[PDB]
């Protein structure tokens, strides 16, 4: 299924995912596409930060859901 | 892989990516053709912005023509092509493989009238698709013929050739999946643990690679130098894979690279 990730620069990333994908898997896909290290990524769905070892279905992410991506400063 | 990814299924349903890969294969050597990747009827703003961008590039001479597989519904794509006619006018040719007039897609029409009311619209309105799964093959074949200035398949020709055009397209899709998988494996070995790599680091990693022979490094690097390694761009896994997939090297050694 298709999900979208909003970024602070106003661009929307489109990802192809499975409900069984881990959050870490989703961060790996963002790294593959955007060059962003997973350790710099914090993902949010509907007011909940996404924990790396959970799956997309743990958060009831749906087809065409939108996530929010925030990058860490420094680190 | 999911069962709905099996190319041997005569009823395989094309994805947006399949269509894009086929148009790039059959039309993409000509840099002056815009191949539009993701545009849908249920995205009025994005659709108006993409059409504005395409018409601007054709008017401003940066592009000669454009092919647009427009997604209108469940597994349904319509073929829209845009080009410069012989009378200093923009010519919009269109065919729905179901034979529905362009007037049924009012959001598209009102978008074209709003953006270019002085464009000519050739709605070829030709029934071709005879089942729910053949929209993919025909949008691809239509866009190629329209951008070549050749007549699209008639209703009767479409019935005879439906299986042939699908066969040769999925033959490419199968070869292309292999090339992309090889390119992605090679990208992994070159990227190591990095989030991005510069073209300069890419060159040094190919030099230092302990798997490829001297002759393989030489072919790969000559391929890259032909179109890349000019400004030390920073690459991701995705853009490196695309770069490698386009090399003669990976196309000629994809199987060796995977086994």
């Amino acid at each position: 299924m298709q999900i979208f990730v909003k970024t602070l620069t106003g661009k929307t990333i489109t990802l192809e995912v499975e409900p069984s994908d881990t959050i870490e898997n989703v961060k790996a896909k963002i790294q593959d596409k955007e060059g962003i290290p997973p350790d710099q990524q914090r993902l949010i769905f509907a007011g909940k930060q996404l924990e790396d070892g959970r799956t997309l279905s743990d958060y009831n992410i749906q087809k065409e859901s939108t996530l929010h991506l925030v990058l860490r400063l420094r680190g | 892989m999911a069962n709905d990814q099996d190319l041997s299924n005569p009823e395989y349903l094309y994805t947006e990516d399949d269509i894009n890969q086929l148009l790039k294969h059959y039309l993409g050597l000509d840099d002056r053709i815009s191949i539009i990747q993701h545009v849908a009827l249920n995205e009025s703003l994005l659709l108006k912005q993409t059409l504005h961008q395409v018409l601007s590039d054709i008017f401003s001479g940066m592009q000669e023509k454009a092919v647009i597989p427009l997604h209108t519904g469940n597994n349904h794509w319509v073929a829209m092509a845009i080009k410069l006619g012989m009378n200093d006018d923009i010519v919009i040719s269109y065919n729905d493989p179901m034979g529905v007039s362009i007037d049924d897609k009012v959001t598209l029409i009102n978008c074209i009238k709003e953006l270019c009311p002085g464009a000519k619209i050739n709605d070829l309105q030709t029934v071709q698709q005879t089942n729910v799964y053949d929209c993919g093959p025909f949008v691809v074949d239509n866009l190629i013929k329209m951008s070549q200035g050749q007549p699209i398949l008639s209703t009767e020709e479409a019935k005879q050739q439906a299986q042939n055009i699908r066969q040769s397209q999925v033959n490419f899709l199968s070869e292309n999946r292999m090339i992309t998988s090889a390119a992605a494996a090679l990208a992994d070995t070159l990227l190591k643990n990095n989030n991005r790599i510069t073209e300069g680091v890419l060159v040094d990693r190919i030099f230092d690679n302990k798997i490829l022979s001297v002759q393989e490094k030489q072919q790969l690097l000559n391929n890259l130098l032909d179109n890349h390694i000019k400004e030390n761009k920073s690459l991701t896994k995705e853009s490196l894979t695309r770069m490698l997939a386009s090399t003669h090297f990976v196309q000629q050694q994809a199987n060796v690279l995977l086994n």
